[PDB]
């Protein structure tokens, strides 16, 4: 299902409890519109992909994780797998989510 | 404040 971060430590802990199925995390702002406005796609994979986990990260509150993953633009999309990084992308592409997931699935 | 670095979400285009 959907998991939020709100610190580093829940970071670590959502890889360890995701299991081995694949993660997918959103760096978007709340207080940002163009990128909270992509959150009904993101978000809406989970009820597509119950087999997928989902994360979601504030850039703005959090910036712990996003210092460790040193984001400088949002939406990122972070890809990672028992605890590693496998691949990453940024830029509002929705349609994407699909193939990368399907990729590294 | 919460606010960081630029949004590119569907602000490019």
């Amino acid at each position: 299902m959907v998991k939020q971060i709100e610190s580093k430590t829940a970071f670590q802990e959502a890889l360890d409890a995701a299991g081995d199925k694949l993660v997918v995390v959103d760096f978007s702002a709340t207080w940002c519109g163009p990128a909270k406005m992509i959150k009904p796609f993101f978000h809406s994979l989970s009820e597509k992909y119950s087999n997928v986990i989902f994360l979601e990260v504030d850039v703005d509150d959090a910036q712990d994780v996003a210092s460790e993953a040193e984001v400088k633009a949002t939406p990122t999309f972070q890809f990672f797998k028992k605890g590693q990084k496998v691949g990453e992308f940024s830029g509002a592409n929705k349609e994407k989510l699909e193939a990368t997931i399907n990729e590294l699935v | 404040f919460r606010f960081r670095y630029v949004c590119e979400g569907p602000s490019h285009g």
